Protein backbone atom coordinates (compact mmCIF):
# COMPACT_ATOMS: atom_id res chain seq x y z
CA UNK A 1 0.00 0.00 0.00
CA UNK A 2 0.80 3.26 -0.26
CA UNK A 3 -0.11 7.41 0.07
CA UNK A 4 -0.15 10.38 -1.85
CA UNK A 5 1.53 13.62 -0.48
CA UNK A 6 2.00 17.23 -2.20
CA UNK A 7 5.06 18.80 -0.91
CA UNK A 8 6.58 22.47 -1.95
CA UNK A 9 9.65 22.47 -3.45
CA UNK A 10 11.61 22.91 -0.01
CA UNK A 11 10.15 19.28 1.42
CA UNK A 12 7.51 20.38 3.63
CA UNK A 13 4.22 17.85 3.61
CA UNK A 14 1.35 19.93 2.14
CA UNK A 15 -1.07 17.73 1.82
CA UNK A 16 -0.74 14.33 3.18
CA UNK A 17 -3.61 11.47 2.07
CA UNK A 18 -4.82 9.23 4.89
CA UNK A 19 -4.00 6.24 3.43
CA UNK A 20 -0.47 7.03 5.33
CA UNK A 21 -1.66 5.56 8.68
CA UNK A 22 -1.61 2.23 7.68
CA UNK A 23 1.07 2.96 5.21
CA UNK A 24 3.75 4.74 7.78
CA UNK A 25 2.13 5.17 11.43
CA UNK A 26 1.64 8.57 11.03
CA UNK A 27 -1.99 10.71 11.27
CA UNK A 28 -1.96 13.42 8.19
CA UNK A 29 -1.26 16.24 10.77
CA UNK A 30 1.81 14.61 12.62
CA UNK A 31 3.11 15.15 8.51
CA UNK A 32 1.76 18.55 7.26
CA UNK A 33 4.12 21.09 8.17
CA UNK A 34 7.08 18.56 8.44
CA UNK A 35 10.03 18.28 5.82
CA UNK A 36 9.78 14.51 4.50
CA UNK A 37 13.89 14.84 4.88
CA UNK A 38 13.15 14.74 9.10
CA UNK A 39 11.74 11.15 8.56
CA UNK A 40 14.34 9.76 6.38
CA UNK A 41 17.59 8.07 7.14
CA UNK A 42 20.98 10.24 7.61
CA UNK A 43 22.23 7.98 5.13
CA UNK A 44 19.49 8.81 2.62
CA UNK A 45 18.94 12.40 3.38
CA UNK A 46 20.93 14.11 0.65
CA UNK A 47 20.21 11.82 -2.08
CA UNK A 48 16.21 12.73 -0.84
CA UNK A 49 17.04 17.12 -1.38
CA UNK A 50 19.44 15.85 -4.13
CA UNK A 51 15.72 14.28 -5.10
CA UNK A 52 13.65 16.91 -5.29
CA UNK A 53 15.88 19.00 -6.19
CA UNK A 54 16.20 17.44 -9.48
CA UNK A 55 12.69 16.88 -10.01
CA UNK A 56 11.96 20.80 -10.70
CA UNK A 57 13.89 20.04 -13.33
CA UNK A 58 12.90 17.27 -15.19
CA UNK A 59 10.07 18.82 -17.10
CA UNK A 60 7.44 17.66 -15.03
CA UNK A 61 8.40 14.06 -15.83
CA UNK A 62 8.43 10.88 -13.07
CA UNK A 63 11.13 10.58 -10.89
CA UNK A 64 11.75 8.02 -8.58
CA UNK A 65 13.58 7.71 -4.81
CA UNK A 66 14.23 4.87 -2.84
CA UNK A 67 14.60 5.57 1.23
CA UNK A 68 14.11 4.59 4.53
CA UNK A 69 11.33 6.15 6.42
CA UNK A 70 10.91 6.36 9.82
CA UNK A 71 7.81 4.94 10.63
CA UNK A 72 5.73 6.01 14.01
CA UNK A 73 6.15 2.57 15.53
CA UNK A 74 10.12 3.55 15.49
CA UNK A 75 10.95 1.18 12.16
CA UNK A 76 13.25 1.63 9.00
CA UNK A 77 10.85 1.46 6.22
CA UNK A 78 12.21 1.06 2.63
CA UNK A 79 9.89 3.02 0.81
CA UNK A 80 9.70 3.86 -2.97
CA UNK A 81 8.67 8.06 -3.74
CA UNK A 82 7.26 8.68 -7.65
CA UNK A 83 7.06 12.47 -7.85
CA UNK A 84 6.43 14.60 -10.14
CA UNK A 85 6.12 18.57 -10.36
CA UNK A 86 2.44 19.96 -11.35
CA UNK A 87 1.66 23.66 -12.14
CA UNK A 88 -1.32 25.02 -13.64
CA UNK A 89 -0.74 26.79 -16.83
CA UNK A 90 -3.61 29.03 -16.76
CA UNK A 91 -1.02 30.39 -14.09
CA UNK A 92 2.20 31.25 -12.97
CA UNK A 93 2.18 29.96 -9.64
CA UNK A 94 5.53 28.05 -8.65
CA UNK A 95 5.00 24.24 -9.23
CA UNK A 96 4.94 21.58 -6.68
CA UNK A 97 5.38 18.29 -6.47
CA UNK A 98 3.39 15.41 -6.02
CA UNK A 99 4.08 11.92 -4.77
CA UNK A 100 3.46 8.52 -4.17
CA UNK A 101 4.77 6.90 -1.64
CA UNK A 102 4.63 3.10 -1.15
CA UNK A 103 6.71 0.44 0.89
CA UNK A 104 8.74 -2.06 -0.82
CA UNK A 105 11.38 -4.59 -0.33
CA UNK A 106 14.80 -3.88 -0.88
CA UNK A 107 15.80 -7.22 -2.11
CA UNK B 1 -12.81 29.98 -5.72
CA UNK B 2 -9.04 30.31 -5.83
CA UNK B 3 -6.75 28.25 -8.39
CA UNK B 4 -5.82 25.11 -6.01
CA UNK B 5 -9.90 25.56 -5.24
CA UNK B 6 -10.68 24.54 -8.15
CA UNK B 7 -7.97 21.22 -8.50
CA UNK B 8 -7.97 17.93 -6.96
CA UNK B 9 -6.16 14.69 -7.16
CA UNK B 10 -7.29 11.64 -8.52
CA UNK B 11 -5.57 8.16 -8.02
CA UNK B 12 -6.83 5.24 -10.86
CA UNK B 13 -5.79 1.72 -11.48
CA UNK B 14 -5.01 0.85 -14.84
CA UNK B 15 -9.05 -0.14 -16.02
CA UNK B 16 -9.80 3.64 -14.88
CA UNK B 17 -11.33 2.55 -11.47
CA UNK B 18 -10.80 5.09 -8.58
CA UNK B 19 -8.44 3.95 -5.89
CA UNK B 20 -8.60 6.95 -4.11
CA UNK B 21 -9.61 10.82 -4.22
CA UNK B 22 -9.53 14.17 -3.09
CA UNK B 23 -12.18 15.75 -0.12
CA UNK B 24 -12.14 18.33 -2.83
CA UNK B 25 -14.36 16.77 -5.26
CA UNK B 26 -16.95 17.04 -2.88
CA UNK B 27 -17.46 20.75 -3.10
CA UNK B 28 -16.79 20.86 -6.81
CA UNK B 29 -18.47 18.04 -8.26
CA UNK B 30 -20.57 16.71 -5.27
CA UNK B 31 -19.75 12.72 -5.18
CA UNK B 32 -17.89 11.62 -1.94
CA UNK B 33 -14.46 10.17 -2.41
CA UNK B 34 -15.61 7.09 -0.43
CA UNK B 35 -18.47 6.42 -2.88
CA UNK B 36 -16.15 6.87 -6.20
CA UNK B 37 -14.05 4.02 -4.80
CA UNK B 38 -14.28 0.84 -7.39
CA UNK B 39 -16.47 2.79 -10.00
CA UNK B 40 -14.75 3.92 -13.56
CA UNK B 41 -14.23 7.28 -14.45
CA UNK B 42 -15.67 6.57 -17.58
CA UNK B 43 -19.10 6.14 -16.58
CA UNK B 44 -18.86 10.15 -15.07
CA UNK B 45 -17.79 10.74 -18.93
CA UNK B 46 -20.25 12.67 -21.35
CA UNK B 47 -21.24 10.78 -24.12
CA UNK B 48 -19.88 13.25 -26.84
CA UNK B 49 -16.40 12.91 -24.86
CA UNK B 50 -16.54 9.24 -24.55
CA UNK B 51 -14.36 8.84 -27.82
CA UNK B 52 -11.50 11.62 -26.78
CA UNK B 53 -11.24 9.92 -23.29
CA UNK B 54 -10.52 6.88 -24.83
CA UNK B 55 -8.12 8.01 -27.13
CA UNK B 56 -6.24 10.10 -24.18
CA UNK B 57 -6.14 6.89 -21.85
CA UNK B 58 -4.62 5.04 -24.97
CA UNK B 59 -1.99 8.13 -24.80
CA UNK B 60 -1.10 7.44 -21.30
CA UNK B 61 -1.05 3.83 -21.37
CA UNK B 62 1.34 3.71 -24.10
CA UNK B 63 3.39 7.29 -23.03
CA UNK B 64 3.44 7.72 -19.39
CA UNK B 65 1.89 11.28 -19.46
CA UNK B 66 -1.42 12.96 -20.93
CA UNK B 67 -3.01 16.09 -20.91
CA UNK B 68 -6.86 15.36 -21.54
CA UNK B 69 -7.64 18.58 -22.69
CA UNK B 70 -11.41 19.34 -22.38
CA UNK B 71 -13.69 17.12 -20.90
CA UNK B 72 -17.15 17.53 -18.89
CA UNK B 73 -17.97 15.49 -16.00
CA UNK B 74 -21.50 14.58 -14.61
CA UNK B 75 -21.77 16.04 -11.53
CA UNK B 76 -23.63 14.10 -8.59
CA UNK B 77 -26.80 16.56 -8.69
CA UNK B 78 -27.10 16.58 -12.15
CA UNK B 79 -25.23 18.66 -14.59
CA UNK B 80 -22.06 18.48 -16.56
CA UNK B 81 -19.00 20.34 -15.12
CA UNK B 82 -15.81 20.90 -17.53
CA UNK B 83 -12.08 19.83 -17.10
CA UNK B 84 -9.20 19.32 -17.69
CA UNK B 85 -6.82 16.77 -16.51
CA UNK B 86 -2.97 15.84 -16.79
CA UNK B 87 -2.63 12.62 -15.80
CA UNK B 88 0.71 10.06 -15.14
CA UNK B 89 1.04 6.47 -15.47
CA UNK B 90 3.42 5.44 -11.93
CA UNK B 91 5.15 2.53 -12.47
CA UNK B 92 2.00 0.10 -14.29
CA UNK B 93 1.15 0.17 -10.86
CA UNK B 94 -1.59 3.26 -10.88
CA UNK B 95 -2.78 6.55 -12.54
CA UNK B 96 -2.49 9.58 -11.03
CA UNK B 97 -4.63 12.83 -12.19
CA UNK B 98 -4.52 16.22 -11.29
CA UNK B 99 -7.40 17.53 -12.25
CA UNK B 100 -8.58 21.10 -12.99
CA UNK B 101 -12.54 22.32 -12.89
CA UNK B 102 -12.38 24.90 -16.29
CA UNK B 103 -16.38 25.67 -14.80
CA UNK B 104 -17.12 28.65 -12.55
O1 LIG C 1 -7.74 7.48 -18.06
C1 LIG C 1 -7.23 8.24 -16.94
C2 LIG C 1 -7.93 9.54 -16.88
C3 LIG C 1 -7.71 10.70 -17.61
C4 LIG C 1 -6.62 10.84 -18.64
F1 LIG C 1 -6.71 11.96 -19.31
F2 LIG C 1 -5.50 10.90 -18.00
F3 LIG C 1 -6.57 9.84 -19.49
N1 LIG C 1 -8.46 11.78 -17.36
C5 LIG C 1 -9.46 11.74 -16.46
C6 LIG C 1 -9.70 10.57 -15.74
O2 LIG C 1 -10.66 10.49 -14.79
C7 LIG C 1 -11.35 11.66 -14.41
C8 LIG C 1 -10.56 12.49 -13.39
C9 LIG C 1 -11.80 12.46 -12.52
F4 LIG C 1 -12.46 13.59 -12.58
F5 LIG C 1 -11.59 12.20 -11.26
C10 LIG C 1 -12.40 11.34 -13.34
C11 LIG C 1 -8.92 9.49 -15.94
C12 LIG C 1 -9.03 8.14 -15.24
C13 LIG C 1 -7.67 7.56 -15.65
F6 LIG C 1 -7.68 6.19 -15.75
Amino acid sequence: TRFISRHNIEGIFTFVDHRCVATVGYQPQELLGKNIVEFCHPEDQQLLRDSFQQVVKLKGQVLSVMFRFRSKNQEWLWMRTSSFTFQNPYSDEIEYIICTNTNVKNS
Amino acid sequence: KGLDSKTFLSEHSMDMKFTYCDDRITELIGYHPEELLGRSAYEFYHALDSENMTKSHQNLCTKGQVVSGQYRMLAKHGGYVWLETQGTVIYPQCIMCVNYVLSE
